């Protein structure tokens, strides 16, 4: 399992072999919508 | 606050052994012939 | 039997949910609460959900989960 990229590896980010970084938290997300009398709505918006 | 936008993430986590999780003992007219 | 088979439809949900989207939006929120702690309308989402269908003693140890 590779090194994984701590904060003395990262300086290895920026040499000639191009690097991705994928960032998958906000992919899925919702907003949660209170109206007080009747329920309570949970609206799924995009990400990314 | 609205706080609109809030990340979800679904995991299959909650793996265990089963056993308890903090580990202690958690404890909580009629017949008749005539 | 006739009396309690009465009682037993006496007993149905006229607002259950729908029941594999009940299991869905019960994943959903408990994703939810599990990935936000410090959100409050997650825990009142989730108990929510949890009263509207179910029982209601889950849905007062979740709060009592989200209160403290």
């Amino acid at each position: 399992t590779e090194p994984y990229l701590s904060s003395q590896n990262y300086g290895e980010l920026f040499s000639n072999q191009i690097i991705w970084f994928v960032d998958d938290t906000n992919v899925y997300r919702v907003t949660i919508h209170k109206t007080f009398e009747g329920n309570l709505t949970t609206k799924p918006i995009n990400g990314a | 606050d609205e706080t609109y936008g809030v990340n979800v993430q679904f995991e299959s986590d909650e793996e265990e052994g089963d056993e308890d999780v903090y580990g202690e003992v958690r404890e909580e007219c009629t017949l008749s012939a005539n | 039997p006739k009396g309690y088979l009465t009682d037993l439809n006496s007993m149905i949900p006229t607002h259950g949910g729908d029941i594999n989207d009940i299991k869905k939006a019960r994943l959903l929120l408990k994703s939810v609460r599990e990935t936000n702690p410090h959100h409050p309308p997650a825990w009142i989402a989730s108990a929510r959900l949890e009263e509207v269908t179910g029982k209601l003693q889950v849905a007062r140890n979740l709060i009592m989960k989200g209160t403290e």
